């Protein structure tokens, strides 16, 4: 099976995904023109398209942390995460021994 | 020996070899692997000095 989703470039999606295509969500069977064979699936996609159409001065201490690179560092550098890093490594140390 | 009219025998005591490099490990410790060497002059000039090289657990 193929996603066969209608891309903005006019070509059907050729991604080979078992269940879900990341750029188009769930994968449903489609014909040569990229139309879902199930009429219910066509209606659901139309509803999704309608929903999409409907849709001091200096950075404070909290505002400075509000970004991408800080968020990933906070998750990586955590008391529970570091302990889980050690705890996971302890279990392979038992396997190594 | 005969100490105060009593026959006494000294019993051999087992000890780790000196001046030899040992690598041990403790399953529950902050050191993953520890290297040990109980160094001592061939002529026993002084009590043996133990040096430890270790490896902190991540
Ligand atoms: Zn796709």
């Amino acid at each position: 099976h193929w996603c066969r989703a209608p891309r903005p470039d006019g070509r059907l999606c050729e991604r080979q995904d078992r269940l879900k295509c990341p750029f188009h969500g769930k994968i449903v069977p489609r014909d040569d023109e990229g139309r879902p064979l199930d009429p219910e699936d066509r209606a659901r996609e139309q509803r999704r398209q309608l929903q999409k159409q409907e849709r001091p001065s200096l950075t404070n201490l909290k505002a400075q942390a509000d970004t991408a690179r800080a968020r990933i560092g906070r998750k990586v550098f955590a008391k529970a995460a570091v302990r889980r890093v050690v705890a996971a490594m302890n279990r392979m140390d038992q396997k190594k021994h | 020996f005969i100490i105060n009219g009593s026959e006494k025998v000294l019993i051999a005591q087992e000890k780790m070899a000196t001046n030899t490099v040992y690598v041990f490990a403790k399953k529950d410790s902050k050191y993953a692997y520890t290297g040990e060497c109980r160094s001592c002059l061939e002529n026993s000039s002084r009590p043996t000095s133990t040096i430890w090289v270790s490896m902190l657990a991540r």
